[PDB]
């Protein structure tokens, strides 16, 4: 019951692309790098807990095994597919594989065919770009070139792709067997400390494979130990495979190239096998291994000569040396001389198998193949030849003592007489230590250090070998210094002084360093030996201290081994001065061992170090002293002695340059360990200051172990550098270093001393480091120096950076100084790294990755933050930034070199699996180089700059990086930030076409690649990062890329295939992904939406039910309910989704189909009623504590100070506006911000960022609901579902109203709100005035509004006019909806009385921006007195409206816009009678006649369509407010002011005279009602008395007429210039007229 | 209807063309009370004509 469901997919998916095959290349890489998200994730996880896959990584040989599988293959092909079949069945057919494994491989060719092509050489466009990039860089090849075309329709030919299906088929045999090996590693050696997850898969995969359950406390090592002979038997068809290609292969592809292919290809599966095994072996140390399959592998290894026939070749060496290496290490490994010599002379059997040593013909085949490999001449078998030469030895020195099945194997070859052969093998080997030499060799290629083949673990383990070889042929072979350094480079293997971390590991990898201390051999042959020759052999002593400090940093059981043996060493040995010949005398105890104690009391150095009268000693033949005391003071004083020029004749000699620079090392390496032990918890913070105190004992007090660091370095740098031996460099490395390791406990010092170390841009005296620049050739001994001094200015500004502190002794301008001149040194060293001449590529990648790191985070924390806190290194990051992103014309392309050719060697780097370390660093150095060009745009879109030059290599920059990639998987998150950033910073700047420096193949095959959105694995982050990679470039004018990317050559397997796939599960999918595709969405739909709105109407079955679904089960309030930092995000998708309907709905209506779906849709704003426009979620308590408590415990630092600078696009998340990856390490020096159980600070901080989020979310929210209400509104016309509607319309004002009288958010991190959610109430009301579909509720909405007026600090003529403004017109359209429907005059009355009044005087005041403040005013004040409760009140609002007098003011500012406002205002002011009256009174008529108007009334050039803007603007103020006003006072009392009115009518004829002139054979005709009720009541009045109205001045013919004349052709005169948004006027016409007749008729 | 779709599309921002509805809210909302201050005065010219009788 195990198939291949999970192993080999249906083809249908793996063509469709809806499952990508896991592929070996996916999981050697993940189990190389041991990534977590991608080991942890649901599809690889599925892939490995299945048993298929364990059966067949147990038995590879079944995996590419020949049998007869034609059913399955015609099952699987059956239920472009011709073209896949043929080449399975041509694969099928040339190799021995079976049917599966051909179809699978091709389709994972044709699946993987975008890296295929983008390894491909360039076109001919890219040579050109690169040619005048370049004005070294020279490693491409730019002769041999083709164009593009030519390229693609080669690659499509029948050759070609049967030669890369078969590139890819080794390549995938190579995936597959470092993945299986990496697997085993991580199942037999996990690491602890790891996540829950990966230790769960581990117990999983264990039980499920071989049974290992930890919990059992015997395993079934079974099931483990029986994979080596199935890896040991297949390395036999593989070694038959490299010496003979297949036979049924085309003669056409059997080259050159194809045979260096297969066998470099065989020599990796021979090595991956070889190291399984390796593996398999040491899984079970003590116990033997069956001799059975020992004997087989022997006798394969004789046939084949240590694989030396098929790496003889030159062209493998360096597959061929680390494939020796292994072979050596397996052969030791299954010897077992270790427990091989306990067995020989202790004959204890060891109960777990039987040995080889039972079987003569073993031991037989082992001597005559060891014979064979001495004969031919091999250096391969050099350590296995002495290893069996020991053995020979020792079971000859048994034979003898005891003169048993040995004795056979000793008789048949004729050994048991002669010991020649096995002797002057041993002669011969160790001669001149070619021995020693080629197993150091293999140490540092099976080592730990960056500079091995193997992962750490794997050196780790197969040192244990050669240690335990040593260990055995330590007795035997003398004291040696030989030896010594084998042993060294082995332990040591050269690694780096930054190398050493505090990183735990198992116990497994430590065991090869805690042998040393555990086995007694080890600890009395070479520690003991080694501590007692000091300071006469330095080198040994201090590389071990160094190696064991570095080694045992979290190993609490012996953590203080290295201290002890440095505070108390136990003997010394220096060498003797012939001056001391006369104050010592010999004993004569022992003339062998030469003993002899002082006669005078010796003073050394002449506290100071004196050594007592009376010690003992032993001459070496120099002197061994058996005296307790302290090394480091010794060292520290001779360090100072050597540095202060002296030379005491009398005392010890000084130490060597070499010695110097190796003791400095040792210490700095100590200082780092005991730095990194005390942070750590359960050590003491004591450790470096107590080790620093014990370096400066016995010193001058004036001066300690840092002056004599500085004095060395004062020496050294007084020449210039260029006149220096490597010793001398390597001490000023050394120095360097242990300047570094003091960083740390003394910072103080540290940069007292930079200041002044007179070494980077110090002073104008000789021994700058500038000066190291030009064509010089940096080696090994001159590459120590720049590759310390750029880490140790890394590891400054780190320092410099924490600058909320140990730091005596310094001030801001000295830290700004010297981060000054560490920049510009480092922007030296950048600009001369391009001309020197490395012995290696691994040494100028790992220079520029230091430097590139430093730039980084200088860059990074000048713009994180915009407080003084980065005012330390503003200096250093202004300079660095005027000098990348504005570099002169002359110097700009020596900045841009270095990147070009980084990139260039990155991407014609050839991928292999071994050599781990130089694969990490240089994926290190491609982000760190990725990560500073973001930094650099960013910067330059920031501060405003609008010529970039550095844009112009940043495209063919990324020209390069498009195909990149494809040589590795894990640029794809970093190369799609660039990208992304570069497009920002030309979007805020068409830009230069991106297709012309990408080409239409190469975007092409850019686009298919990245079209999956991590689809073997899944994760979040770079789903995030490809998600808004996409947006910000379909933002952006790009058109060809966003076209071919979104179309995918509709869309069949483009991005927005897998984006609706992923939409159609976000019940379940991440929230945290979901807010990155819904923001794809939104920015392809916005600039794209013909396409997306398309497929998405096409495909809407899907996704309308899916987001009904989220808005239904959308609870409003999550914060109390199981989540606190999902609630942003919820917020985010729902304001995402409610801006998406709202623009389909648009896009419907605008194509007029948006009735049905808006329907449909607003039965689904729950969520949006219940945590829409609500923004009151700030919580500004917590905001507020959180203050204060910070602002308690830290004065100089206060909260705002870490408010982002917008430098980086603010995540929705924990850091929104706090800076929380630089706090963590800024304020986690104090105790304080770490906290019991997770409290503190830091907790506070983060709940405060996801409130600030939420906050944000909810700005989102209301503003989409604001369109899709505002779109809505419109659509949703008719007379139906209104109830429901005005409903949501009305709780949506009130909380709107609610909300700006509740506590208000901060305006410096959001922005104001006021006048921002003012307008949608203001038009929600006036759209359902217009429809007049409201309930009459304003009982208790104009509560709010008031409360809110009265509540606003009166900003009438403030700067904000326009809150005053909306508010205004939402107080308008809500008293006018009240007027529509008693309760409402108490409060309605309360605008009347206190805020008409109060804003009317007060514009009055100012006036003394008014013009439409003072109309308002008046539309108020008319629109508040047609109330109905207001025509009973009048009595009781008269004296309210009288007490202000605003009668006075109006008349005031009547005395020409404002005159017209006053005007009005009174009018609607005498509405009342009372008012009238008060009007009416002789108050009006004097200003009335005396108003400086008069003066163009009286002028004829008054009139309704006058040229005169003036003329115009008093005839409307006299036609439509003058006669209504008269006519109101006329209401209250006629027959008293008839004289008045008659005067000013026969005083000013001209505007009768127009009125009836202008119509001839509306405004107007309300003129003509007015004078006919004038006339009807002044004849009436007349009709008793004689003496008023002398003259009616009013003629009756001609109006009568008129009125006759006019009662379609009326439409000739009828133009409406004001109203001409919305039958109107003929009814209000006919009215007038029927009125008319009803007075004068 | 497609054909007509894309043949009267302009290349621009959709959420700049929605947002012209708050423009046009704006300049209708000067039309509506023009004739919110026409109705009135026409109530107020036909209460003073029932109370005159």
């Amino acid at each position: 019951t195990l198939t291949d469901r999970t192993y080999l997919p249906p083809l249908e998916d793996c063509l469709t692309g809806r499952t990508v095959i896991l592929s070996w290349r996916l999981v050697a890489s993940a189990l190389e790098d041991a990534d977590l998200a991608r080991l942890t994730s649901p599809a690889l996880s599925t892939f490995l807990r299945d048993g298929f896959v364990h059966e067949l990584l147990k038995h590879p040989a079944r995996v590419f095994e020949p049998k007869d599988l034609k059913q399955e293959f015609e099952t699987k092909t059956s239920s472009g597919v011709d073209t896949i079949k043929k080449d399975a069945l041509w694969l099928a057919d040339a190799v021995a594989i079976n049917q599966v494994a051909a179809l699978r491989i091709v389709l994972i060719e044709y699946q993987t065919r975008a890296h295929s092509h983008l390894v491909l050489p360039l076109s001919t466009q890219d040579v050109a770009n690169i040619q005048e990039a370049a004005g070294i860089l020279s490693l491409l090849n730019p002769a041999s070139a083709v164009d593009a075309e030519t390229m693609w329709c080669d690659f499509e030919t029948e050759a070609r792709r049967r030669e890369r299906i078969l590139a890819t088929y080794l390549s995938e045999r190579r995936s597959f067997t470092a993945a299986v090996d990496a697997l085993v590693t991580f199942l037999l050696h996990s690491a602890p400390g790891q996540h829950k997850d990966l230790d769960s898969l581990r117990r999983a995969l264990l039980k499920d494979a071989f049974a290992f359950d930890e919990d059992l406390d015997v395993p079934d090592r079974s099931k483990l130990l029986t994979m080596a002979p199935t890896y040991m038997n297949l390395v036999e068809d593989c070694i038959a495979r490299a010496q003979a290609l297949p036979a049924k292969l085309g003669e056409s592809f059997k080259t050159e190239a194809f045979e260096l292919d297969w066998l470099r290809t065989a020599i990796t599966e021979a090595v991956h096998s070889l190291s399984i095994a390796f593996q398999a072996l040491d899984l079970d140390t003590p116990y033997f291994a069956p001799h059975e399959l020992l004997s087989e592998w022997f006798e394969l290894m004789n046939s084949s000569l240590f694989l030396e026939s098929i790496l003889g070749f030159e062209v493998v060496a360096d597959l061929a040396m680390p494939a020796r290496s292994l072979v050596s290490a397996i052969c030791l490994k299954m010897l077992n001389i270790d427990r091989t010599i306990q067995f020989l002379h202790d004959f204890d059997y060891p109960d777990g198998e039987e040995p080889y040593l039972l079987s003569s013909q073993t031991l037989n085949k082992i001597h005559t193949a060891v014979t064979n490999a001495v004969n031919s001449g091999v250096a391969a078998s050099l350590p296995v030849a002495f290893a069996w030469s020991l053995i020979v030895h020792q079971m000859h020195l048994g034979y003898q003592e005891r003169a048993s099945p040995y004795d056979d194997f000793l008789r048949e070859q004729r050994l048991d007489n002669d010991i020649a052969p096995v002797e002057q093998i041993a002669m011969l080997a160790t001669s001149r230590g070619q021995v020693y030499q080629v197993m150091s060799e293999m140490a540092l290629c099976l080592g730990t250090t960056h500079e091995a083949a193997f992962r750490p673990a794997v050196g780790a383990r197969a040192r244990l070998v050669f240690q335990d070889l040593l260990k055995r042929s330590a007795y035997l072979i003398p004291y040696q210094d030989e030896p010594v350094f084998s042993l060294l480079a082995i332990l040591a293997t050269g690694r780096q002084y930054w190398d050493v971390t505090d990183a735990l590991s198992a116990s497994s990898l430590n065991q090869v360093y805690t042998d040393m201390l555990d086995d007694e051999t080890l600890f009395t042959q070479f520690t003991m030996q080694a501590i007692n020759r000091f300071p006469y052999e330095f080198n040994p002593f201090s590389v071990l201290c160094r190696v064991l400090a570095a080694a045992l940093i979290t190993n609490k059981d012996k953590a203080d081994v290295v201290t002890g043996w440095l505070w108390r060493t136990p003997t010394l040995t220096v060498d003797w001065n012939p001056a001391w010949d006369r104050s010592y005398e010999l004993c004569f105890e022992d003339e062998n061992t030469n003993s002899f104690r002082l006669t005078r009391d010796v003073d050394l150095f002449g506290e100071r170090f004196i050594i007592p009268e009376g010690t003992l000693g032993r001459f070496v033949t120099t002197a061994r002293l058996e005296f307790e005391h302290s090394a480091l003071a010794l060292l520290g004083k001779r360090l100072e002695v050597k540095a202060a020029e002296e030379i005491c004749d009398s005392g010890m000699a000084p130490l060597d340059v070499d010695e110097q620079a190796e003791a400095v090392a040792m210490l700095a390496t100590v200082l780092r360990a005991e730095s990194l032990k005390s942070t750590a918890k359960g050590g003491d913070p004591e450790a470096p200051l107590k080790f620093l105190k014990e370096a400066s004992r016995l010193l001058p007090h004036n001066k300690d172990i840092l002056t004599v660091i500085s004095d060395t370095i004062d020496g050294l740098v007084e020449k210039e550098l260029l006149e220096l031996d490597g010793p001398q460099i390597a001490v000023l490395a050394s120095c360097l270093q242990f300047l570094h390791a003091a960083l740390a406990v003394c910072p103080g010092r540290v940069w007292a001393y930079m200041s002044r170390c007179a070494l980077i841009a110090g002073d104008a005296r000789p021994g700058r480091l500038s000066r190291i620049t030009g064509s010089l050739d940096m080696y090994a001994e001159r590459f120590d120096l720049l590759s310390s001094a750029v880490k140790l200015f890394a590891a400054l500004i780190d320092s410099a950076a924490c600058s909320a502190v140990p730091w005596l002794g310094t001030s801001e301008k000295i830290l700004s100084r010297v981060a000054l001149a560490i920049a510009q040194a480092a922007l030296d060293v950048y600009e001369s790294t391009t001309t020197w001449r490395f012995r290696s590529e691994l040494d100028r990648s790992i220079l520029v990755r230091d430097v590139v790191g430093l730039m980084h985070k200088l860059v990074v924390h000048a713009h994180t933050l915009s407080s003084h806190l980065t005012s330390t290194l503003s200096p250093a990051a202004a300079h660095i930034i005027s000098s990348f992103l504005t570099p002169p014309p002359s110097a700009s392309s020596l900045r841009f070199q270095p990147l070009l050719g980084t990139l260039l060697v990155a991407l014609i780097t050839p991928r292999a699996t071994l050599y781990p370390g130089q694969s990490r660093i240089l994926a290190e150095r491609v982000t760190s180089v990725l990560a500073f060009c973001t930094s650099l745009l960013r910067a330059a879109d920031f501060l405003g700059q609008t010529h970039i030059p550095l844009q112009t290599h940043l495209f063919q920059s990324a020209c390069l990086l498009a195909r990149l990639p494809a040589a590795n998987a894990v640029y794809r998150a970093p190369v799609l930030e660039l990208l992304r950033a570069l497009v920002e910073v030309a979007g805020r700047a068409e830009p230069p076409s991106l297709l012309g420096y990408l080409g239409s193949h190469a975007a092409r095959s850019f686009i298919s690649l990245v079209e999956g959105i991590d689809k073997p694995f899944g994760r979040v982050e770079h789903a995030v990062v490809t998600w808004r990679f996409f947006a910000a470039v379909i933002r952006n004018r790009q058109q060809w890329m966003a076209g071919c990317l979104l179309t995918g050559r509709v869309g069949e397997g483009s991005v927005l295939a897998a984006a609706m796939e992923r939409l159609r599960e976000v019940k379940s999918l991440d929230v945290q992904e979901a807010v990155a595709v819904m923001d794809f969405v939104v920015s392809a739909q916005n600039y794209w939406p013909w396409t997306i709105f398309a497929v998405r109407k096409e495909k809407e079955v899907v996704d309308a039910l899916r987001g009904y679904v989220r808005g239904l089960k959308a609870p409003g309030m999550v914060m109390k309910t199981d989540g606190a930092a999902a609630a942003a995000f919820q917020a985010r998708i729902a304001a995402y989704v409610a801006e998406t309907f709202a623009m389909q709905l648009y896009h419907m209506r605008q194509m007029r189909q948006a009735e049905k779906f808006a329907g449909e849709l607003v039965a689904d704003l729950d969520y949006f009623l219940r945590e829409g426009v609500m923004v009151w979620g700030y919580n500004a308590s917590l905001h507020g504590n959180f203050a204060r408590n910070f602002a308690k415990r830290f004065p100089g630092v206060e909260v705002d100070d870490f408010k982002r600078t917008m430098w980086l696009p603010r995540e929705l998340g924990k850091g929104y506006y706090y800076a929380l990856e630089v706090a963590e390490q800024m304020l986690g020096f104090d105790a304080g911000w770490g906290g019991v159980k997770q409290s503190g600070f830091r907790k506070e901080m983060e709940t405060a960022n996801l409130n600030l989020s939420l906050v944000e979310a909810q700005v989102s929210l209301f503003h989409a609901w604001e369109y899709l209400l505002l779109e809505l509104t419109l659509s949703l016309l008719p007379k139906k579902e209104n109830a429901a509607f005005a409903r949501q319309v009305l709780q949506v004002v009130e909380q709107c109203l609610e909300a700006n009288q509740r506590s208000q958010p901060p305006e410096n991190i959001f922005v104001v709100l006021g006048h921002a959610r003012a307008g949608l109430a203001l038009t929600l009301l006036q759209r359902l005035a217009d429809a007049n579909q409201l309930p009459r509720d304003v009982t208790h909405l104009l509560a709010l509004v008031s409360s809110a007026i009265h509540a606003v600090e009166n900003p009438f003529g403030a700067n904000d006019l326009p809150y005053f403004r909306t508010l205004l017109k939402i107080l308008f359209v809500v008293l006018r909806a009240a007027k529509q429907g008693v309760a409402i005059t108490q409060q309605v009355l309360t605008i009347l009385d206190r805020v008409v009044a109060r804003c009317f005087r007060a514009l009055a005041a100012l006036v003394h921006t008014a013009p439409e403040d003072l109309a308002l005013i008046t539309a108020i004040l008319q629109a508040c007195l047609s109330v109905p409760g207001i025509e009973q009140c009048q009595v009781q609002v008269l004296n309210i409206m009288a007490a202000h007098d605003v009668f006075q003011v109006a008349v005031a500012l009547f005395s020409p816009v404002y005159g017209e406002l006053a005007l009005l205002f009174l009018l609607e002011l005498s509405a009342l009678p009372a008012l009238a009256e008060h009007l009416a009174c002789d108050g009006l008529l004097g200003h009335l006649a005396a108003a400086r108007l008069a003066g163009y009334m009286r002028r004829t050039n008054v009139g309704p369509f006058a040229e005169n803007a003036g003329a115009a603007r008093c005839y409307a103020i006299w036609a439509k407010c003058l006669l209504p006003l008269l006519l109101n006072i006329l209401a209250a009392l006629g027959s008293t002011v008839a004289p008045e009115v008659a005067w000013v009518l026969n005083q000013f004829p001209n505007l009768l005279q127009s009125s009836v002139e202008r119509i001839e054979p509306l405004l107007e005709i309300s003129e003509i009602h007015s004078l006919a009720l004038l006339t009807r009541v002044l004849a009436a009045c007349r009709a008793q008395n004689a003496r008023d109205v002398p003259e009616v001045t009013w003629d009756g013919a001609k109006v009568l007429e008129c009125v006759e004349y006019w009662l379609k052709v009326l439409r000739e005169r009828l133009v409406p210039l004001g109203p001409r948004e919305v039958n109107r006027l003929e009814e209000k016409a006919v009215g007038l007229l029927v009125g008319v007749r009803e007075v004068l008729e | 209807d497609v054909d007509t779709y894309l043949s009267n599309l302009q290349t621009k921002t959709t959420l700049s063309m929605i947002a012209d509805g708050l423009e046009r809210s704006a300049r209708d909302f000067d039309a509506f009370l023009e004739e919110n201050v026409t109705l009135e005065w026409e109530a107020q010219r036909k209460r003073i004509y029932q109370h005159f009788g």
